[PDB]
C-alpha cells in the first residue's frame, strides 16, 4: 500500500504516469534495499549493496495494466515497465490512445513464476499448473537461462559459455 | 538407592504376560455366529505357553527367533443340541523378551522404543480472536475412537464437531443421548448459558435430534430415528470401536471430578455433561477451572512393548474373529471343532510385522553397554500414533518444567531428531498408569527424613509443593543448612525459608540421564558440550584391553551390570575352573554354579562382545563380586576408553581447528586398537536355465586363487583373506562344458582379516531357507583396527577431534622425566567452547596416576563448599606431588602447568603447558569412497548412489549454482552430461581418455528424454523444435529419440 | 550449429496421441494399441503379446532377438518376423516408444478439471461443481433445452428431475420436442463442441467493455483462455480423453531381484480392466446404472492414473501408502527435474573425511592414494599403456588391481598439474567448491589447507568432502583459471580479503609481535640491520620481546608514537637527531634524512622481515 | 564396451599378416563383417573358386595363425 | 615450478579484460599442443607458451 500510496501522490504531484510509477518505484526500492541492509547488520553481517539491489529489481519491476487503450495489453495482465513503456510511446507516435497501468510490488515466488520459460517456472514451484497453463497458452520456450541450458545439457549463456 | 535401569521395559511385558494378553482374549472371547446356534468361548484366562525352541544362544547363532507358542482352551458350544467340543487351540507364536529387556527377531536384537504420547481425557484451550473476545474448546481424546470436540462461539454458542465433520449444537447431542431437559439442565451450574443455545438451535427432541445427527453425519440419505441411534451407539459406545482406556477414565475422573466406576471405558451421558459443565464454568471464570497444558507430563504417557503389543493383538484377534464367523456361518452341518474353526495366520502376521517391520521395534544399538542401556531407556515423539517431523514443532522440542527429573535436558540428538528424542532420567520410573514419576525425600521441619522411604511423585503431584533440589546441602542428621534455599513452585523456581521446603531430591544427578551422569566435573561443562559428550560416549569402541577411568563418577559399575555381559558370583565360596570360556564356582558348603562365556561374537554394529575371566584357579570369592567381564569394562565398571599423556598446547598447525595429534604409542602399544566382525552372505538360487552350485570348478580363475577353499568352493576358517579374495564360490548356468558363469562372493574393496565362523544353512538340514533359494552361506570375518590418520577421537565432555598426524615418540614433546606425550590438544578449542571440565579431569588424572589411584567424583560437588573441584584437585595434586617426591609434578606458581620440552630439538617452550590424564575415546565408522565408473539406475540411467554399489557423489543444485557463479561452463557441462546419464557420451569419453584423444561433445541427456516421455504420456504435446532458416518453410519437430 | 533450438507445449489431441503410439508393420497391420492388462508371463518370464510390455507394440525384449526364437543375431537387421511379428533391433526401442490405450468412454483429463484455476469450468462458465457433478454421474446436464418451457441450456437435472422429465416427454398430449439430457464426461465433450470460440470472443468483448469489478474480472480471465484457445488453433473438446498414451516399458521397469514392479505398472492395469468391463457391459447391453458405475469407475481409474489423490480417494499399494502416479514423478523434491536434471550423482567423484594438512600450499590438496588409484583409472590405464610395455586394457587393469608398484609412480606422474574439485556438502556459496592440485598422501584423509577452512566452513571434527576430477582439456583450464584456490582471495559478497590467517597463526603472530615486560635480556642494543636482529635473536644473546634498536631506513608504522619529536639535539655541527618515542632521525640542518633507528622488538622485525622476503620474493 | 573395440583391432592386425585372400575367408567363415557365419557353399559361389576349395585355405591360414609368431596377445583374451 | 605457473596464470588474466575469454584461448591453444604432440602437460604447456608471448 506504500507503493499505491506513492504512485497515487505522484500521479497528480507530477501528472504522468510514467515518471510516477519510477518515482514510487524508486522509493519502494530505496526502503526495501534499506531495511534488508538493516536487518542484517543488527546480526554484524556485512554484504554489499548491489547484491540486494539485483534483487529488488527483480521484485519491482513489474506493472498491471489498469485499462488497456489501442494496445494489445489486457487489464489484469503483468508485464514490464519498459515495455509497456514503449509500446506507449510507440502507441501515441502513432497518434493512438494509450494504456494506463499501476505498479507492483511482487515478491520472490510471485516473481519466479511469471517468467517467460515455462521450463524454469515448472521446474521451481507448483509443476502441474505450471503445466496446465503452458499447455493452454500453447508456450514455447527458447532456452536463454541457466536452468535450461542446465535441464538440456548446453553450454549455459553465462561464464565460458557465453558465446 | 539407584533401582533397576532397565525396568521401563520388563514391567511393560511382565504387565503384557500377567494381565495384557488376557484382558484381550476374553475381551473378544464369545464369538457368536449370525443364526446364534454356535458360540465359541476363549478361556483366555488359562493361556498355557509352550516352552521355547532351540535356545537364545540357538536363535541366535542360527538367525532364527526367540519366541513360545500360545494355546488357549476353547469351547464351542452348540445352542441347541448343547454338545460341546473342549479343546486347546493353537494362537499364535509370542517372541519372549530376555533377561537384558530384548526380543530376539531373526536372529538379531531388537528393543522396543518406548512412545512419549498425549493421555487420553479431557483437554481445555481457550484461542483469541483477531478481533473478538477468548472463546474456549474442549477436545474429549480416548485411548482408542472418535474424539468429541465442544467449541464455544463468540455469541456464546455451544456446537460439537463429530470426528471432523460440520458443528452442530450441543442439544443435539445431548437429546439424542435420551436425556430429558431437566436432568441436563440440572447437571449444569450455569443453565442460562446453555439455555441461551437452546433459545437460539429450538429445543429438539430425542426423535429429531436422531435424525438431524444421522443427516448431518451421513448427508445425502433419509434420516431414520434407529439409523441414527446406532450410528451413535457404533461411534462412542460400542466397547469394539470405543475405548477410554484405564488412564482415560482416571483423567476424566481427575479433572472433571466425576465418580464413575474404573471398569466402564466408554463415553457416557454424565461424562459429556460434566465436560459441558467445565467448559461453561471456563467460560463464565467461575474458579475452580483452567485451561490445559498439552506439553505438561502431566498430561503425557509412555506406552511401552506390553501396550503396543495389546493393541498388535488387538487387530489380530479382530481379523480372526472375521474369519471365524465366516468359516462357521457357511457350514451347513455342524462337523466343526474348535481346532478347525480358528485360524491363527492374522495374529501369527500382526505380531510379526509388530515386531519386525514397525517402526517402534528397532534395531538394537549395541556399540558398548552405554549404548545398549540408552536405547532401552529411549523415550520417542514419533511412530503410529505420535509425532511426524514435518508436523512437530518449536514447541513440542523444548525443555518443559516438568521433564525436571523425569526426562534427562541434554541427551539427545543433532539433526532432525532434535528435541523428539530423549532420555529417561536417573530416578525415574513409570507407573502403571503411565506417567513419569521421581522420587523425593519429605521434609519435616526443615529436616531430610532419610529415614522414611523416598516418596515417588508426577508432574502433576509436585507442583503445590515447595520441592527443593537435590544439591541442597544437610548437616549431621538431616537438617537443612542456609538461610534460603531454592525450590520449585508451581513450574517457576523461587526461594525460600528452609522450614518452608515440602521435598528434596535424592541425588544430584537426578535430572540427567545415565550417560551424562559419567561425565565428571560436568557443571564446569556447557550444555551443548555436554550433549556432545553424552552423544559421542555412546559411539566409543571397545577396545583391545580397556581400563576405568582415573576421574570416574561413581555410576560406572552400576552402568556395567544391566547390559548383562558382566559375571558376578552370587556364592561366598571358591573357584575351580577357570577357562577362557568356562568359570566354575564351589559354593562353600553347596553346588557347583558353572557359567559360559561369550567369545568373540559380532554385535549389530559389527563391534565384538567378548567376556573374559578375572579370577584365578582356587580362589576365595565372595558374593556380588565380579567373576567376568565384558568387552567395554574392566572390573565391574564401565571402561570406554584409556587414560594416556595430554598436554593441552598447539603444535606445527597439526592442532588447527579440532585436530588432534597423537603419538606412535597409542598405535604400538596396542591403545585404542578394536577388534570389528563383518558379516557376509551368499545365496544359492535356483534360475529358470538351471539352478546354482557351490564348487570350486570356478571359471577364468587359476590355483593359486583356491588355497583357501575346503574342496567344497567355501574358505576356510582361520583363512587370512585380503580385498578381492574369493570367500564362496558360485557359478550360474548363464544362457548363450563352457557355459558356466562365475558370480562368487569375494571381500569388498578396502577390507581384510580373518575368517572365524562359516555357517551353512540348507534345506536338506531342517533351515528356514529363503523362498527360491537352496543354499545360504555367511561367513564372518573379524579383524583389528588400529588408531589412524583419520579417526575420531573424543572426550567425555564433548571435545571431539580427528587425528591428522602420529608422531613418532622422539618427536613429541616430553616430561621433565624424559616421558613423551600421548596428545596434544589445542586449547584454542577450550574456552570458546566452555567445557573447562576437561581441564579439571586431566588434572586430577595427574594426580590419580602420581598417586596410584583413582577418584569417584560426583557431578554438582560444589554443594560442600564454594570451589570444591578446584580446591579437591589442588590439594590432591599437593599430596601426589609429596608423596612422589619430585617437585616438578606440581609448582605452585602456575598449579596446573609444568615444563615440557620439544623432542626435535631439545630445547624448552617459553612458558608451561597443562598436562595430565585424560580420559579419552575411540569413536565408531570405511568413509573412504571413490568411482570412476560403475552400476547405473533404471530410469534416469544415472550411476547408483552408495558405497556398497561403487556409487557416485551427488552434484546437487548448490554445486551447479557455485559452478555457475563461477562462470564454468564446460566443468558443468561435463558433469551434467557426459559423466552422468549421456548414454553415449560417457563412453566416447572413456574411450578418447583411454586412447588420449579430445574429449567429443555431448549430446542429451538421458533424464531430459524420460522427462518428455513422462511429459507426452501426460497427454502433453510438448515437443522439440528447429527453427526454420528460409521464410517460406514450417519449424520442423526434431526427434531425439534417434 | 545445435539440433532444437526452442521447446513447445500443446494442448495433446487424440489423432497425436494415436501418431505416438501406432507404428505400421510391413505385414500391413497397425500396433500400438495395448488391450490386455498382462505385464509377463508366470513361467517363461516373457512379456505377453497384447500387454503392459508387449515386444510387438514396445520393443523386443532382447537386442537383435525375436520373441519366438525365429531370428536371432545381428545379422537380421530390420526383419520384422512372420511368426510373432516382433521387429529385430536394439532393446533400447523399449524406452522409447509408447503405444496408446483407446477407451469404450471418453474421460475427463483431471489437470484441467481439478486446478487452481479450472479451464474445463471457465470454458463452459460452469461451476466447478457442477462440471464434477456431470463427470461423475450424479447430474444430468441439459445438452439441448428443445421445446420445453422451464428446461435452459446446461442446466442440472437431478434423477428424480430427469425421470419426471421422462413422464413428461412420454405422455401422449407432449408438443414437446427436442429435449436432450446428457451425463458423463461425454456431455462435457459436447458441451465443449458446441462452444464457438470467434463468438463466444466477441460477445466477451462487448460484454467486457460494459463491464466493471469482480465481473469485468471473471469475463477477463473467460477472454483471455478463449483467445489462448483461438491463438493455438486447439478444440477445446481435447481436455475430454478419448485414447491415452502409454509409457515406455522401460520407464516403468518391471525388474527381478521377486519382481520389483513400478506403480504405473498396477495403475495402467486398473484402466485396462475397467475399459475391458466397460466395453463388455456395452456389449452386451447391460442395465444402464451398472454402465454407468463402470464410467465413473474408469473416469476415477483414468485420474488416479495422471494424478493420484488429486480429485478421490487415494489409491494405495500392497502397504497403505500412496502409488506414484504420473503426476508425483514430476514433481516435488524427489521429482525428475530436481531430483536427476538440476542435480545429479556424477561420476569420477571420492568422498571422504578432511584433516589439516599444515605443510600444503593454498593451491595444493592432498589426495589419499586409495582414493586416486580409483578417480584416475583411465588415465593410469593410458600411461601404462603408451609409455610402458602394456599391451591391452585388461593387463593395464589387472596389473593395478595386483598393486604393481609401477601402478603409484605413472600415478604420480599423472595427476601432476591436473586440478581437482573439493567441495563441502553444503555448498552455501561459490567458495564451497574450490580447485587444488593433488599431492598423494598416505591415508584415508583427505589433507586441506588451513586457510581455506573459513571458506568452506569446514573444521577438522568429522567434516567430510567431495573430489570430483574434470576430464577435458576446456575442463581443466577452467578448473586451474577460475576455480583455483590460490586465485579466490577476496569475498565475492563483500570483496574483503578471505584467506586471512586465523587461530592458532592469529595467536601466533600476535605472541610474535606483542610486548612482555617481564622478560626484555638485552634491551637497548643496536642492530645494522632486520637480518643482524633476527641473527641476534635466534642465537639468544637477546629476548624476543626486548626493546632493542635497529636501523632501518623506511616507512615505519609504530602505534602509540607522537609526532611531536620528544628530544631534538643539535650537535656541533648542522645536524640535529630528533627522537621520537619509537624512532631517532638524524637529519642534517635544513636538508634530508641521514639514518633512522626504529625501537621495535625482535619479534615485530621477525615479521616485517616475514613479509618483505614474501613481497621481494 | 573398451575391451571390445581393442579387441576387433588387435584380431584385425593378426589378420593382416595372412594373405588378402586368406582373411577374406576368415572374415566370411566366422561373420566378422555380418555377424553371420557363412558356409562353403556361399563362399563356394561368391568367392571364384568352388566348395571344397575354401575349406582348404581356411586351414592354410588357421595353421599360419596358429603359429606361436604373429597371435599371442589373443592367448590371454582366454 | 608450481609458484612459476601461478604467476604466469595471474599475469595472463589480467591484460586480457576478460578471465573467460582468456580461458577459452589457453583451452584452445592446449587443445592444439596435444594434438601437433602425440604425432608436460597440454595446458600447462599452453600456458608456458602464452606467458612466454606476451613479452
Ligand atoms: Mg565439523
Ligand atoms: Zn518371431
Amino acid at each position: 500500500d506504500l507503493l499505491e500510496i506513492y504512485y497515487d501522490y505522484f500521479r497528480e504531484q507530477l501528472g504522468e504516469d510514467y515518471e510516477a510509477a519510477l518515482e514510487s518505484l524508486r522509493r519502494v526500492q530505496a526502503l526495501l534495499v534499506n531495511e534488508v541492509q538493516s536487518v542484517y547488520q543488527s546480526q554484524g553481517i556485512d554484504i554489499s549493496d548491489k547484491h540486494i539491489e539485483v534483487i529488488v529489481r527483480q521484485m519491482t519491476s513489474k506493472v498491471r495494466i489498469d485499462d488497456g487503450g489501442d494496445t494489445i495489453m489486457l487489464p489484469g495482465e503483468l508485464h514490464e515497465l519498459r515495455e509497456v513503456y514503449n509500446s506507449n510511446n510507440t502507441m501515441a507516435l502513432t497518434g493512438m490512445a494509450p494504456a494506463q497501468f499501476t505498479p507492483v510490488l511482487l515478491g520472490i515466488t510471485k516473481a519466479s513464476l511469471n517468467t517467460n520459460s515455462f521450463i524454469s517456472a515448472a521446474s521451481f514451484q507448483e509443476t502441474t499448473r505450471v503445466l496446465t497453463e503452458a499447455a493452454i497458452e500453447g508456450k514455447s520456450d527458447w532456452l536463454r537461462g541457466l536452468k535450461e541450458n542446465v535441464i538440456i545439457g548446453r553450454l549455459i549463456p553465462a561464464g565460458t559459455g557465453f558465446k | 538407592h539407584l533401582p533397576d535401569l532397565v525396568a521401563i521395559q520388563r514391567n511393560s511385558f511382565r504387565w503384557f504376560l500377567e494381565e495384557g494378553l488376557i484382558e484381550e482374549l476374553e475381551s473378544f472371547s464369545p464369538i457368536t455366529d449370525y443364526t446364534g446356534k454356535l458360540e465359541l468361548h476363549f478361556l483366555g484366562k488359562q493361556y498355557k505357553l509352550k516352552r521355547p525352541k532351540y535356545d537364545v544362544d540357538e536363535a541366535k547363532r542360527r538367525d532364527g527367533t526367540y519366541s513360545v507358542q500360545m494355546y488357549v482352551p476353547t469351547r464351542l458350544i452348540n445352542k441347541e443340541t448343547g454338545e460341546i467340543k473342549e479343546q486347546e487351540v493353537f494362537i499364535g507364536d509370542l517372541p519372549l523378551m530376555t533377561d537384558r529387556g530384548t526380543f530376539i527377531i531373526n536372529g538379531a536384537e531388537r528393543v522396543i522404543v518406548n512412545q512419549i504420547v498425549r493421555s487420553p481425557g479431557v483437554y481445555y484451550k481457550s484461542e483469541r480472536d483477531k478481533n473478538g473476545r477468548l472463546t474456549h474448546n474442549a477436545s474429549l481424546i480416548p485411548n482408542r475412537g472418535a474424539w468429541l470436540k465442544f467449541e464455544t462461539d463468540k455469541n456464546g454458542l455451544v456446537w460439537v464437531r463429530i470426528d471432523k465433520t460440520r458443528k452442530l449444537s450441543a442439544q443435539v447431542l445431548l437429546k439424542a443421548l435420551g436425556l430429558s431437559d431437566n436432568e441436563i439442565y440440572d447437571k449444569l451450574r450455569h443453565p442460562e448459558y446453555y439455555q441461551k443455545t437452546i433459545d437460539k438451535e429450538g429445543q429438539f427432541s430425542e426423535d429429531e435430534a436422531l435424525m438431524e445427527l444421522y443427516r448431518k453425519l451421513r448427508p445425502g440419505e433419509p434420516p431414520t430415528v434407529s439409523g441414527g441411534q446406532q450410528l451413535l451407539e457404533s461411534r462412542f459406545f460400542d466397547p469394539k470401536r470405543y475405548d477410554l482406556g484405564r488412564v482415560g477414565r482416571y483423567k476424566l475422573n481427575k479433572k472433571l471430578g466425576l465418580n464413575v466406576a474404573d471398569t466402564v471405558r466408554t463415553l457416557t451421558s454424565e461424562d459429556i455433561l460434566a465436560a459441558i459443565d467445565y467448559l461453561i464454568n471456563l467460560e463464565l471464570d467461575l474458579g475452580g477451572c483452567e485451561v490445559d497444558d498439552i506439553d505438561h507430563l502431566g498430561n503425557r504417557r509412555v506406552r511401552s512393548v506390553g501396550e503396543l503389543l495389546q493393541n498388535q493383538v488387538r487387530v489380530g484377534l479382530n481379523r480372526l474373529e472375521r474369519i471365524i464367523r465366516e468359516r462357521m456361518t457357511v457350514s451347513d452341518s455342524d462337523s466343526l471343532s474348535p481346532a478347525s474353526l480358528v485360524n491363527p495366520k492374522p495374529l501369527v502376521a500382526a505380531i510379526k510385522e509388530f515386531f519386525g517391520s514397525s517402526q517402534l521395534s528397532q534395531f538394537m544399538d549395541q556399540t558398548n553397554p552405554l549404548a545398549e542401556l540408552t536405547h532401552k531407556r529411549r523415550l520417542s515423539a514419533l511412530g503410529p500414533g505420535g509425532l511426524t517431523r514435518e508436523r512437530a514443532g518449536f514447541a513440542v522440542r523444548d525443555i518443559h518444567p516438568s521433564h525436571y527429573g523425569r526426562i534427562c535436558p541434554i541427551e539427545t540428538p543433532e539433526g532432525p531428531n532434535a528435541g523428539l528424542i530423549g532420555s529417561l532420567a536417573t530416578h525415574a520410573r513409570v507407573n502403571d498408569y503411565g506417567f513419569i514419576e521421581t522420587p523425593f525425600w519429605r521434609v519435616e521441619e526443615g529436616r531430610v527424613r532419610k529415614d522414611l522411604a523416598p516418596v515417588y511423585m508426577t508432574a502433576d503431584q509436585e507442583d503445590d509443593l515447595r520441592v527443593a533440589p537435590g544439591d541442597v546441602a544437610t548437616d549431621d542428621a538431616g537438617y537443612i543448612l542456609g538461610t534460603t534455599i531454592p525450590v520449585r513452585y508451581r513450574q517457576d523456581f523461587t526461594t525460600t525459608t528452609p522450614e518452608r521446603v515440602d521435598y528434596v531430591a535424592l541425588s544430584p544427578v537426578q535430572i540427567i540421564s545415565v550417560a551424562t551422569s559419567l561425565i565428571p566435573f560436568l557443571e564446569h561443562d556447557d550444555a551443548n558440550r555436554a550433549l556432545m559428550g553424552s552423544n559421542m560416549q555412546r559411539q566409543a569402541v571397545p577396545l583391545l584391553r580397556p581400563e576405568r577411568p582415573l576421574v570416574g563418577t561413581g555410576l560406572e559399575p552400576q552402568a556395567a551390570r544391566d547390559s548383562g555381559m558382566v559375571i558376578t558370583s552370587p556364592v561366598d565360596g571358591t573357584i575351580s575352573y577357570v577357562d577362557a570360556t568356562h568359570i566354575e564356582v564351589t559354593a562353600d558348603t553347596g553346588e557347583k554354579y558353572g557359567y559360559a562365556l561369550q567369545k568373540y561374537q559380532r554385535s549389530n554394529q559389527d563391534t565384538c562382545l567378548n567376556q573374559r575371566p578375572i579370577v584365578f584357579e582356587g580362589d576365595r570369592v565372595q558374593r556380588g563380586q565380579v567373576i567376568a567381564d565384558g568387552s567395554a569394562t574392566e572390573k565391574g565398571e564401565l571402561a570406554l576408553g584409556q587414560n594416556i599423556l595430554v598436554a593441552y598446547m598447539p603444535w606445527e598447525g597439526y592442532n588447527y581447528e579440532d585436530a588432534i595429534l597423537i603419538s606412535e604409542r597409542l598405535v604400538y602399544d596396542d591403545v585404542y586398537t578394536s577388534i570389528h566382525i563383518e558379516k557376509f552372505e551368499i545365496e544359492a538360487r535356483q534360475t529358470k536355465l538351471g539352478p546354482e552350485e557351490i564348487t570350486r570348478e570356478i571359471p577364468n580363475v587359476g590355483e593359486d586363487a583356491l588355497r583357501q577353499l575346503d574342496e567344497n568352493g567355501i574358505i576356510r576358517v582361520g583363512a587370512w583373506v585380503e580385498s578381492g579374495d574369493i570367500l564362496v564360490g558360485k557359478v550360474t548356468p548363464k544362457g548363450e562344458a563352457r557355459d558356466v558363469r562365475d558370480n562368487s562372493l569375494r571381500v569388498p574393496n578396502g577390507e581384510k582379516g580373518r575368517v572365524v565362523d562359516v555357517r551353512l544353512f540348507t534345506r536338506e538340514q531342517g533351515d528356514e531357507l529363503p523362498p527360491g533359494a537352496n543354499m545360504v552361506v555367511r561367513v564372518y570375518v573379524a579383524q583389528k583396527r588400529k588408531i589412524q590418520v583419520g579417526d575420531k577421537m573424543a572426550g567425555r565432555h564433548g571435545n571431539k577431534g580427528i587425528i591428522s598426524r602420529i608422531l613418532p615418540c622422539e618427536d613429541m614433546p616430553y616430561l621433565p622425566d624424559g616421558t613423551p606425550l600421548d596428545i596434544v590438544l589445542n586449547p584454542l578449542g577450550v574456552p570458546s567452547r566452555m567445557n573447562v571440565g576437561q581441564v579439571f579431569e586431566c588434572m586430577l588424572g595427574w594426580a590419580g596416576q602420581l598417586l596410584d589411584a583413582r577418584f569417584k567424583v560426583t557431578p554438582f560437588d560444589e554443594m560442600y563448599g564454594a570451589e570444591a573441584s578446584r580446591l579437591t584437585v589442588n590439594a590432591k595434586l599437593s599430596e601426589a606431588r609429596e608423596q612422589t617426591g619430585q617437585p616438578w609434578v606440581f609448582s605452585d606458581d602456575e598449579p596446573g602447568k609444568i615444563q615440557v620440552y620439544d623432542g626435535r630439538t631439545g630445547e624448552p617452550f617459553d612458558r608451561p603447558v597443562t598436562v595430565g590424564r585424560a580420559y579419552m575415546l575411540k569413536l565408531v565408522h570405511d568413509k573412504i569412497h571413490a568411482r570412476s565408473t560403475g552400476p547405473y539406475s533404471l530410469v534416469t540411467q544415472q550411476p547408483l548412489g552408495g558405497k556398497a554399489q561403487q556409487g557416485g557423489q551427488r552434484f546437487g543444485e548448490m554445486e551447479v549454482w557455485a559452478l555457475e557463479a563461477y562462470g564454468a561452463a564446460y566443468i558443468l557441462q561435463e558433469l551434467l552430461t557426459v559423466k552422468s546419464d549421456d548414454m553415449q557420451g560417457r563412453n566416447e569419453a572413456l574411450n578418447a581418455i583411454v586412447k588420449g584423444k579430445a574429449i567429443p561433445r555431448p549430446g542429451t541427456p538421458e533424464s531430459f528424454k524420460v522427462l518428455m516421455r513422462e511429459l507426452q504420456s501426460l497427454c502433453l504435446d510438448i515437443a522439440v523444435y528447429k527453427a526454420s532458416t528460409e521464410d517460406y518453410e514450417e519449424d520442423k519437430e526434431v526427434d531425439l529419440m534417434a | 550449429e545445435q539440433r532444437f533450438d526452442y521447446v513447445k507445449i500443446a494442448l495433446a489431441s487424440p489423432e497425436r496421441i494415436r501418431q505416438w503410439g501406432e507404428r505400421t508393420l510391413p505385414n500391413g497391420q497397425v500396433v500400438g494399441e495395448v488391450t490386455k492388462p498382462e505385464t509377463i508371463n508366470y513361467r517363461t518370464l516373457k512379456p505377453e503379446m497384447d500387454g503392459l510390455f508387449c515386444e510387438k507394440i514396445f520393443g523386443p525384449a532382447k537386442d537383435w532377438e525375436c520373441h519366438c526364437g525365429k531370428y536371432k543375431r545381428v545379422r537380421h537387421r530390420g526383419i520384422v518376423c512372420e511368426r510373432c511379428g516382433v521387429e529385430v533391433t536394439e532393446s533400447r526401442v523399449r524406452r522409447h516408444r509408447m503405444g496408446f490405450i483407446k477407451l469404450a468412454a471418453p474421460v475427463a483429463h483431471v489437470w484441467y478439471l481439478k486446478g487452481i484455476p479450472s479451464y474445463i469450468a471457465i470454458l463452459l462458465d460452469m461451476p466447478l461443481r457442477d462440471v464434477e457433478q456431470i463427470v461423475y454421474f450424479n447430474s444430468y446436464v441439459v445438452l439441448n433445452p428443445g421445446n420445453h418451457s422451464e428446461l435452459q441450456y446446461k442446466q442440472l437435472l437431478n434423477e428424480d428431475q430427469w425421470m419426471e422429465i421422462e413422464d413428461q416427454i412420454y405422455a401422449e398430449e407432449s408438443d414437446l420436442e427436442g429435449i436432450e439430457v446428457g451425463i458423463g464426461a461425454e456431455a462435457l465433450q459436447q458441451l465443449l463442441q458446441d462452444l464457438n470460440l470467434n463468438e463466444e470472443s466477441e460477445k466477451l468483448r462487448q460484454e467486457i467493455a460494459e463491464s466493471k469489478g469482480q465481473k469485468r474480472a471473471k469475463l477477463i480471465k473467460r477472454l483471455r483462455v478463449i483467445d489462448n484457445f483461438i491463438g493455438t488453433e486447439s478444440r477445446p473438446e481435447w481436455m475430454v480423453l478419448n485414447v491415452i498414451p502409454v509409457i515406455p516399458p522401460d520407464l516403468r521397469p518391471m525388474v527381478q531381484l521377486r519382481f520389483a514392479t513400478s506403480d504405473l505398472n498396477d495403475l495402467y492395469r486398473r484402466v485396462i480392466n475397467r475399459n475391458n468391463r466397460l466395453a463388455r457391459l456395452q456389449e452386451i447391453l447391460a442395465p444402464e446404472i451398472i454402465v454407468r458405475n463402470e464410467k465413473r469407475m474408469l473416469q476415477e481409474a483414468v485420474d488416479a492414473l495422471i494424478d493420484n489423490g488429486r480429485r478421490g480417494r487415494t489409491v494405495v499399494g500392497a502397504n497403505n501408502r500412496p502409488l506414484k502416479s504420473l503426476s508425483d514423478i514430476i514433481e516435488g523434491k524427489q521429482g525428475r527435474f530436481r531430483q536427476n536434471l538440476l542435480g545429479k550423482r556424477v561420476d569420477y567423484s571420492g568422498r571422504s573425511v578432511i584433516v589439516v594438512g599444515p605443510n600444503l600450499k593454498i593451491h595444493q590438496c592432498g589426495l589419499p592414494r586409495e582414493m586416486a588409484i580409483e578417480l584416475f583409472q583411465p588415465f593410469v590405464i593410458h600411461r601404462l599403456i603408451k609409455n610402458h610395455s602394456i599391451n591391452n586394457i585388461k593387463q593395464a587393469k589387472k596389473l593395478i588391481q595386483k598393486n604393481d608398484p609401477l601402478i603409484w609412480d605413472v600415478l604420480e606422474e599423472v595427476i601432476e598439474g591436473h586440478p581437482v574439485m573439493l567441495n563441502r556438502a553444503p555448498t552455501l556459496h561459490r567458495l564451497g567448491i574450490q580447485a587444488f592440485e593433488p599431492i598423494l598422501v598416505e591415508g584415508r584423509a583427505i589433507q586441506l589447507h588451513p586457510l581455506v577452512c573459513p571458506a568452506f566452513n569446514a573444521d577438522f571434527d568429522g567434516d567430510q568432502m567431495a573430489v570430483h576430477v574434470p576430464l577435458s582439456i576446456e575442463a581443466q583450464a577452467e578448473a586451474r583459471m577460475l576455480m583455483l584456490a590460490s586465485g579466490n582471495i577476496l569475498s565475492p559478497a563483500t570483496g574483503q580479503p578471505i584467506v586471512t590467517p586465523s587461530q592458532d597463526m592469529v595467536l601466533g603472530c600476535y605472541y610474535l609481535t606483542a610486548e612482555n615486560p617481564g622478560a626484555q635480556k638485552g634491551a637497548g642494543r643496536y642492530f645494522a640491520n632486520l637480518e643482524d636482529a633476527i641473527r641476534a635473536f635466534e642465537q639468544g644473546s637477546v629476548d624476543l620481546h626486548a626493546w632493542v634498536w635497529v636501523r632501518f631506513d623506511g616507512e615505519v608504522e609504530s602505534e602509540g608514537e607522537s609526532d611531536e619529536p620528544e628530544s631534538v639535539v643539535a650537535a656541533d655541527d648542522g645536524t640535529v637527531t630528533k627522537t621520537y618515542r619509537f624512532r631517532r632521525i638524524r637529519e642534517t640542518e635544513d636538508g634530508q634524512r641521514l639514518s633512522q633507528y626504529v625501537k621495535t622488538t625482535p619479534g615485530r622485525i621477525l615479521f616485517n622481515n616475514t613479509v618483505q622476503t614474501a613481497l621481494i620474493h | 564396451e573398451v575391451a571390445k573395440n581393442l579387441l576387433r583391432e588387435d584380431l584385425e592386425g593378426v589378420l593382416s599378416t595372412l594373405s588378402p585372400r586368406e582373411r577374406d575367408v576368415l572374415r566370411l567363415r566366422y561373420g566378422l563383417d555380418d555377424g553371420r557365419m557363412k558356409t562353403l557353399e556361399e563362399i563356394g559361389q561368391l568367392f571364384n573358386v568352388t566348395r571344397e576349395r575354401i575349406r582348404q585355405i581356411e586351414a592354410k591360414a588357421l595353421r599360419k595363425l596358429r603359429h606361436p609368431n604373429r597371435n599371442s596377445i589373443l592367448k590371454e583374451y582366454i | 615450478d608450481s609458484q612459476d605457473l601461478l604467476f604466469k596464470a595471474e599475469s595472463l588474466i589480467v591484460n586480457s579484460t576478460n578471465r573467460y575469454h582468456v580461458t577459452l584461448q589457453i583451452a584452445r591453444r592446449a587443445k592444439q599442443a596435444r594434438y601437433e604432440e602425440m604425432e608436460i602437460k597440454p595446458v600447462l604447456r599452453a600456458i608456458l607458451e602464452m606467458s612466454d608471448e606476451l613479452n
